[PDB]
């Protein structure tokens, strides 16, 4: 789950999808002119995203990376320099350690309020 | 800034994306080419070319009412 684990950092960090083989729990089209519709993956999912915290949780993720791909796609750069903001997100090395525990919230909660940070600052001044 | 396309049933619709006010987080002249500027002479050739008055023996003019003949056809 080494590649899994990088996969998902890549998404929460810069919002680059990168699923060459249907692994990853979420993909969209254009790969409604603008808007493309993501589709999340049942098979390959990493929780049952069946109570709202966990179904909360989900759309958090999932609108962390829309955001970091439509901030991608305004300022017309290839990734996101961490420099950006305050806040900085690590690498998961340790899979099973990630699920048991909650770090991973802390590392979700992270990326998404930089993120939110990140968007209400280029629409309130650009 | 704004680049606006107007579509016959009254639409206007913004071309591509909506670029920021010029604000990104930091801390010549756009002069066309040769294919440019000979689209932006055929382009005003068109402009030219596609107005009613000279637009002569063509279907897409509407004649002149009680006439039935088009504005540079009567001219």
């Amino acid at each position: 789950s080494q590649d899994y684990c990088t996969m998902l950092y890549e998404w929460l960090t810069q919002g680059i999808l990168n699923d060459p083989y249907q692994e990853f729990m979420t993909y969209d089209d254009l790969e409604r002119a603008w808007d493309t519709q993501y589709f999340i993956r049942k098979d390959v999912l990493l929780r049952d995203c069946d109570s709202e915290e966990d179904k909360n949780l989900l759309f958090k993720m999932l609108r962390t990376g829309i955001l970091l791909k439509v901030v991608r796609a305004s300022l017309q750069i290839p990734t996101i320099p961490s420099n950006s903001s305050d806040i900085t997100i690590q690498e998961i090395n340790d899979f099973a350690d990630l699920m048991e525990g909650s770090n991973l919230e802390l590392y979700v909660d992270k990326c998404y309020s930089r993120a939110n940070e990140i968007f209400l600052k280029l629409f309130f001044q650009g | 800034q704004f680049d606006l396309i107007r579509l016959n049933n009254g639409t206007i619709e913004l071309n591509g994306i909506l670029t920021p006010k010029a604000e990104v987080l930091t801390k010549i002249e756009k002069t066309l080419n040769i294919d440019e500027l000979e689209s932006v002479h055929n382009t005003f050739l068109t402009n030219i070319l596609s107005h009613k008055l000279f637009a002569t023996n063509t279907s897409e003019i509407s004649v002149g009412d009680y006439s039935g003949q088009p504005y540079p056809t009567s001219l």
